[PDB]
């Protein structure tokens, strides 16, 4: 009949595609720079008004 | 109709007489027969586990990539016979997918 | 389970009874009226699916065919219907009729599985018994009494004819089954450990295992005059035959009519000719495996509180002498107060058998009346009560068996318990004392391999 | 003193029997069962495609014993079914799932069409702990700020289901109402006990309605009733252009081990991977993915078919049932149309169209499944053919 | 017991939500670092179902509400003694600026 | 000591309070009176009220 | 102890029945009883207390062949499970007794039906989506019925046997979604004539579209592909694969969707070249038309 | 076999003792066994199986009926 069945498991959602990052320090500063430079100006979107 | 209608009526017409037992029995002859070429039968998937191995994410990020940047590829080509949403700095962005 | 276990599922014990039968009999129980009893009884659907292939094929097909209908993700499922394909024995394997391991079915089973489904003929409609046509114009609640009388007198056999004096020989025909058991200080049979709970269900399942019970002497009977008469109140009513039956019998019908007559499935009326009707209780035997009903009320309702159980009492005339068979209870002043000081009275029932499952399904499933208006478990804490009582009867054994002693080495007394366990007259062993019991029946032959070695 | 009057109402609640030979408990019931109110009101839009976000509470209020002793679990469990009868009769919109909590407004699942991610989603709130305090503007301006990237042609309603606290109001949102309204955005509240008033009128003003739970049978119904798209008419939010119309495929020949499978690793639809069956294709990119009618990621845009998509949508369009006449002469053919016996009980039901006597058990199949009249069919085309 | 306050410059622009998640930020410098595409296509379609809800709790001060969201939790809060209470790491002073 | 207020402090069952001997149970960071063999917390307060 | 049910649709056909036999065949009108008498007796076979229903599917109308709409089977209903008033016949099913009445009910019913036939109209077809329409009705009585204790496991057979007429095939689409609440399958077994709108009730619900090649090969395509018991049909693979793919494309235009759109706000499906109305009332913006004409 | 309520008698004893109704005491038979245990000696109320009662010596420092 039942008397301690189990467990109904039930896992889904997975990922894990690789490494999450080998450092967050100087790596991290080095590409702010870099988003910091290519933005000069403006005129930016999908052209609203 | 009328003529079709009279061998209904008499029940004994089709009721001793199996004509169409014998020939069903030979379209199940023929039906196993046909299944009988398939040596690829549970072989056609053995290629499923080194498949999420060995890109890991050397292909599987560039796959994900394609239909990411192929998705404004689509907007964008509405946006060029307008000439009201087209930009000229998105010119070199074009040239730079087709070389890379 | 004691004897019971058949009996619960029909299909099964019909393959196990078919199994040991005669090569001649068996030829003409390959009926037309038989076709339809081998399939319904049945439940899973590929044992069910099988006997229409071999229908409309005419030449035997090989076990390549059988390999590759199971596609892929089927073949688990196979070999549960392995081995029921032996059970009804209809079928055969050949060499090589057309490729490898050809399976055919028996072709005169085939012949007559055509007549009840699609062919047909004439001698299906001339036979009695199987068709019978009359329709029915008597009182039907007037003749529901006699069903319930049939079925009353075998209880009072298994108790001890309290008040029946019926020259009815039904008191050694269920002996043989392991029902009832004859009294050694006495003469009335009394009833054994199986036969409790066959008065707990109520179903007529039992009736079908008394009518192939006289077909197991295998001396003077056939089945295909047994099958094809026990057709008769598998139909429903409205299936009986008039006078039809009285031209065309003989004197092992009548035999087989009046045994049938007295189970309580048939009712004949006087002089044992004329006119015969079955009973209302064989609809429930072919609905299902087992049945309820017999009350509109209920007004039975035990108690769950202490723990002498106080059964349920006032109801009608079948609970008065079942709940003293059982094991006897006591009754005080008012309305049969049954079941008040339950302590030494079950004791007493318990030292004949092993009477464990019967009690508590009688306390449990008697009625139906805490399952519907409660809701926690029916017993409370007397389930360990109840198992304590059955191992009072295991503190000793009255058997029987010599002992061996003095011996001279330890690695000779090894081989001495395998001689007394391979023949089946060994008990109990012990290699620390070189002590062996042997049963006086297998005596002979363990003092001969001793004086051997 | 207690005895001079608890014996004397003994002798009257004793003789309990005699107010049983009175048809008081019975007049009462018969009367309450004729009581068949008709208010039928046009719910139907012809805007095909919906956007939700429904707002669940998840304060310490969802805990009391009033239908049942968890109301927590009342709540989640009756919402999958919501959910599973949402993409049964519009498969082509989505849904989604906000929460709220700690005073924080958290964003559980995103804008997606999946049916298995909204009803896994709320099985996990179980033992999420209910803190309280919950805030009502914070999981509306957040669901505003993505309904704003929706293009203007949908409905864009907003459904929002607390424990029905009094005035969920967190700091004057009164306010918040005049600027809803330029967002073309629509919000439907769902009372559960005490009335909000603060509410009623963002519902009005918006465009939705107002109606609170009495039972555990009137909430069930309600759901029904937003299935069906809001009952409105605008002239800014009717502009659609590319419809994607996917194909199903098999992506086999004749065994299914034999071939690649689908929804596998080298496969393009990388977003619900596993071992399928079959999926859908888009006709203008040919990128095979799972079949659920989900926004695709090559074009910008979700599918909708026809066969077992679109149709779902025209299929609750005729919401209409049967009407009754009585007589004192009994006469009326009294053959149903479809399954032949009556009931012969007092049940006339005609039709509008083709005049059809049904039972009690056809018509309330045609409320609820069949939509129609089996009799239109042997009768309309009958004069155009 | 004892506790921790953060003492850390915050920024407004959307680059803190690549900074507070690691793994969010090595997607950003395997696209636009790596000059495979441009930087205006990764805040269109990738990354435009993430940005948009964590724009919210950039300035959200505990609660926006005063009248019921919050004057149900500001009963603990404004019991400022002594005794053995602490600060907790959450900005609890700032209920104060909105009172007094 | 890792300066971080480990260790859980000592649990010590039936406490009386007010011809109430319950059980007062010392966690970590907070006191729980729980209410003998319950699930919930009567007298609920943590260390810093003190 | 377990009930089953079977709705056969015959698709009764005076006209291409009175036509098939001309080009010599062996498998016509008088033939085609004798599959319900197989097949009636077959389902049975495997369980005496189950019941029978045959739907046909003439020119006219979906007339009932068992049970009928006269005076006795309509009103009375012949069933297995009704004891009284029915019992000379109804009491040895385990043979030929209430087989056989169960095929003369069709016998009887068919008579009234091809006596009226003079198709003195001209041509109207068979109107095929009518048949489904009358199957939900009947199988949705019985089951609030025996919905206490048992179950009913039941199924929906359909053969196709001809084309369609001038009827919306909208009304064909609505008995699919109805069945699918029931968690009810839907078969489909046609014979010469093909249409896209019957394989889609095989697709949604799941059944299988199974194509007959010759007449007379019948026996064999009913019994265990289309087994009411649908126990083993998820691995039993006799038919064979379904290579052609047929669904539906616009409504009222003529040309096959595959990107276009509505007329304007309904859900007429038309096409991407429409910068006004079409063919209602409605109105639309040009914000759209003056982008998608270009490109 | 008419109704519910009329059903559970006191099942009378030829010796002087009546089965009065304990299945389900719940809160209105609670209170009509209580003026039937007002004469005999307080036998076991609160249980499930059967309230006994009787008539002897406390018939009289009991109620005032
Ligand atoms: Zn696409
Ligand atoms: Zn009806
Ligand atoms: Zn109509
Ligand atoms: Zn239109």
């Amino acid at each position: 009949d039942m008397k301690e069945g189990g467990i109904d498991m039930d896992a889904f959602q997975e990922r894990e595609e690789g490494h999450a990052g080998p450092d967050d320090n100087e790596e991290v500063m080095r590409a702010l720079l870099i988003h910091e430079k290519k933005t000069s100006s403006a005129m930016a979107g999908s052209v609203g008004a | 109709i009328i003529n079709s209608f009279q061998s209904i009526r008499q029940e004994m017409e089709a009721y001793t007489p199996k004509l169409t037992q014998v020939l069903s029995s030979s379209a199940a002859s023929s039906t196993i027969t046909a299944l009988s070429p398939g040596g690829a039968l549970m072989q056609g998937g053995t290629q499923q586990a080194i498949n999420q191995m060995v890109p890991n994410d050397i292909q599987s990020e560039l796959k994900h990539l394609y239909v990411a940047v192929g998705e404004l590829l689509r907007h964008f080509w509405s946006c060029f016979p307008v000439n009201t949403p087209f930009l000229e700095e998105k010119v070199v962005k074009m040239k730079s997918n087709l070389e890379r | 389970s004691r004897g019971l276990n058949r009996v619960h599922l029909q299909c099964r014990n019909l393959q196990e009874f078919l199994g040991g039968l005669s090569p001649g009999v068996l030829d003409r129980l390959y009926g037309h009226p038989a076709t339809c009893l081998a399939v319904f009884r049945e439940l899973p659907s590929l044992a069910k699916n099988w006997v229409m292939r071999m229908l409309f094929l005419e030449q035997p097909l090989p076990q390549a065919a059988v390999a590759l209908w199971v596609k892929k993700e089927f073949s688990k499922a196979q070999e549960e219907s392995t081995g029921l394909l032996s059970g009804l024995r209809i079928w055969h394997t050949q060499l090589l009729p057309g490729g490898l391991q050809g399976l055919i079915l028996n072709p005169i089973f085939r012949q007559n599985l055509r007549i009840a489904l699609l062919g047909g003929g004439k001698a299906w409609s001339d036979d009695t018994s199987q068709l019978g046509p009359d329709k029915h114009a008597r009182d039907v609640p007037s003749l529901d009494k006699y069903a319930e009388e049939r079925w009353e007198v075998v209880l009072h056999f298994m108790v001890g004819s309290p008040s029946a004096a019926v020259s009815q020989d039904l008191a050694q025909l269920l002996s043989q089954a392991g029902l009832m058991k004859s009294t050694e200080p006495g003469e009335p049979p009394c009833i054994t450990s199986a036969g409790f709970q066959f008065l707990l269900l109520d179903t007529p399942a039992q009736l079908w295992y008394f009518m192939l019970q006289y077909l197991q002497t295998a001396q003077s009977r056939g089945m295909d005059l047994v099958e094809i008469l026990s057709f008769l109140f598998q139909l429903s009513f409205s299936t009986l035959g008039k006078d039809y039956s009285v031209e065309g019998m003989s004197d092992s019908l009548l035999n087989f009519l009046q045994h049938l007559r007295e189970f309580g499935l048939v009712f004949q009326r006087k002089r044992k000719s004329r006119r015969y009707y079955p009973t209302r209780l064989a609809i429930n035997l072919s609905s299902g495996v087992s049945g309820a009903g017999g009350t509109v009320h209920q007004p039975g309702f035990i108690v769950v509180e202490t723990n002498y159980r106080l059964y349920a009492y006032t109801e009608s005339e079948l609970q008065i002498a079942l709940i003293a068979l059982f094991s006897e209870m006591l009754y005080r002043f008012p309305n049969m107060v049954v079941a008040q000081v339950t302590r030494e009275s079950v004791q007493q029932a318990i030292a004949s058998g092993i009477t464990a499952q019967q009690i508590i399904h009688f306390l449990r499933t008697r009625a139906h009346p805490v399952m519907l208006k409660q809701t926690p478990v029916l017993p409370p804490t007397i389930t360990d009560q109840i198992r304590l009582w059955e191992l009072e009867r295991d503190r000793l054994r009255f058997t029987e068996g010599v002992l061996y002693n003095q011996f001279l080495s330890q690695v000779d007394f090894e081989l001495l318990l395998a001689h007394a366990r391979e023949l089946g007259v060994l008990v109990f062993e012990n290699s620390a004392k070189r002590l062996m019991v042997v049963t006086p029946a297998g005596h002979s032959d363990v003092k001969r391999f001793w004086k051997r070695q | 003193r207690w005895e001079g009057g608890y014996e004397r109402t003994w002798e009257i609640l004793k003789e309990d029997e005699s107010g049983s030979l009175k048809a008081t408990i019975e007049d009462i019931l018969f009367k309450a069962k004729r009581k068949r109110v008709f208010e039928h009101h046009g719910q139907v839009r012809l805007g095909m495609m919906r956007h939700l976000y429904v707002v669940v509470d998840g304060s310490r209020t969802m805990e009391d014993q009033d239908l049942k002793p968890n109301r927590l679990t009342c709540t989640l469990k009756l919402l999958e079914y919501f959910v599973e009868e949402y993409f049964d009769q519009n498969p082509i919109s989505q849904i989604g799932i906000i929460v709220t909590k700690s005073k924080r407004a958290e964003k559980l699942t995103e804008l997606s069409g999946n049916p298995r991610k909204h009803i896994t989603s709320l099985k996990k709130a179980v033992d999420m702990t209910c803190h309280g305090e919950p805030s009502l503007y914070n999981s509306l301006s957040i669901a505003m700020q993505t309904l704003k990237h929706m293009p203007g042609h949908t409905s864009r309603e907003v459904l929002i289901i607390f424990s029905s606290l009094t005035t969920c109001d967190p700091s004057n949102i009164y306010d918040l109402i005049k600027t809803l309204k330029a967002a073309k955005i629509r919000v439907s509240v769902i009372g559960l006990s005490a009335e909000v008033r603060v509410c009623t009128v963002l519902a009005r003003e918006t465009g939705g309605t107002y109606h609170v739970i009495l039972d555990e049978s009137h909430y069930k119904e309600l759901l029904t009733h937003h299935v069906s798209p809001p009952p409105a008419s605008s002239s800014s939010e009717c502009s659609l252009i590319r419809m994607g119309f996917p194909q199903h495929t098999i992506a086999s020949l004749s065994d299914q081990d034999a071939k690649p499978s689908f929804s596998m690793a080298h496969l393009d639809g990388n977003t619900e991977p596993g071992l399928t069956l079959g999926g859908y294709f888009c006709p203008q990119c040919r990128a095979k993915y799972c079949e659920l009618p989900v926004e695709c990621k090559i074009c910008g845009l979700t599918l909708v078919s026809a066969p077992h998509l679109a149709r779902s949508y025209h299929h609750l369009f005729p919401l209409d049932a049967f009407q009754e006449i009585p007589l004192e002469e009994y006469n009326g053919e009294r053959f149903c149309y479809g399954c032949q016996g009556e009931l012969k009980d007092q049940h006339v039901y005609v039709c509008a169209v083709c005049q059809n006597v049904f039972c009690v058990d056809c018509d309330v199949f045609v409320h609820d499944s069949l939509h129609c009249c089996p009799g239109c069919i042997h009768k309309i085309p009958a004069p155009s053919g | 017991p004892k506790f921790k306050r953060k003492a850390n410059k915050e920024l407004e622009e959307k680059n803190r939500m690549l900074q507070e998640d690691p793994v969010l930020f090595q997607l950003y410098k395997d696209l636009v670092v790596s000059q495979v595409i441009s930087a205006e296509e990764f805040w269109a379609n990738r990354l435009n179902v993430n940005a948009t809800d964590s724009s919210s709790t950039s300035n959200h001060k505990q609660d926006v509400g005063i009248s019921a969201a919050f004057l149900a939790d500001v009963r603990p809060q404004t019991d400022g003694c002594n005794g053995l209470r602490y600060n907790l790491t959450s900005d609890i002073i700032e209920s104060i600026f909105r009172t007094y | 000591m890792a300066t971080s207020s480990e260790e859980v402090l000592l649990i010590v069952k039936k406490v009386r309070q007010k011809k109430q001997d319950g059980a007062l149970y010392l966690m970590a960071e907070r006191i729980a009176w729980a209410p003998e063999g319950k699930d919930r917390f009567t007298i609920s307060h943590m260390y810093a009220d003190i | 102890d377990e009930l089953n049910l079977l709705v056969i649709v015959v698709d009764a056909n005076p006209i291409w029945w009175g036509k098939q036999a001309l080009k010599e065949s062996q498998f016509t009108l008088s033939k085609c009883i004798d599959a319900v008498m197989v097949l009636g007796n077959s389902h049975l076979f495997m369980n005496r207390s189950n019941k029978l229903a045959v739907i046909a599917s003439h020119i006219q109308e979906s007339r009932f062949l068992y049970p009928g709409k006269n005076g006795r089977l309509g009103d009375f209903f012949g069933d297995p499970g009704n004891p009284p008033e029915f019992n000379p016949s109804g009491s040895k099913d385990g043979k030929y007794e209430l087989l056989t009445s169960a095929n003369e009910v069709i016998v009887e019913e068919i008579k009234d039906l091809m006596t009226k036939s003079d198709i003195k109209g001209q041509h109207t077809e068979t109107l095929l989506a009518g048949s489904l329409a009358k199957a939900l009705c009947y199988i949705h009585r019985m089951n609030k019925e025996v919905k206490d204790n048992q179950e009913m496991k039941s199924r929906i057979l359909v053969i196709k046997a001809a084309e369609d007429s001038a009827l919306q095939y909208m009304n064909f689409m609505n008995v699919i979604f109805a069945a699918q609440k029931q968690n009810i399958l839907i078969d489909a077994c046609v014979l010469d004539s093909d249409s896209g709108l019957l394989q889609q009730a095989c697709d949604i619900t799941g059944g299988l579209y199974l194509k007959v090649p010759q007449m007379p090969s019948l026996l064999q395509y009913l019994l265990w592909v289309f087994l009411p018991d649908q126990d083993q049909r998820s691995q039993l693979i006799l038919p064979p694969p379904v290579h052609v793919d047929y669904r539906a494309a616009c409504f009222c235009h003529r040309n096959l969707i595959e990107i276009g759109y509505v007329c304007s706000v309904c859900l007429s499906i038309f096409c991407n070249f429409s910068p006004i109305c079409t063919t209602c009332e409605t109105a639309f913006k040009i914000s759209l038309p003056p982008v998608l004409k270009a490109k | 076999l008419k109704d519910d309520h009329t059903s559970r008698p006191l099942w009378v004893a030829p010796d002087g003792h009546i089965f009065l109704e304990a299945f389900s005491p719940v809160y209105k038979y609670a209170q009509d066994f209580l003026v039937a245990i007002a004469e005999p000696v307080c036998r076991p109320t609160h249980v499930h199986e059967y309230k006994l009662t009787a008539y002897s010596l406390y018939a009289a420092v009991s109620v005032g009926l």
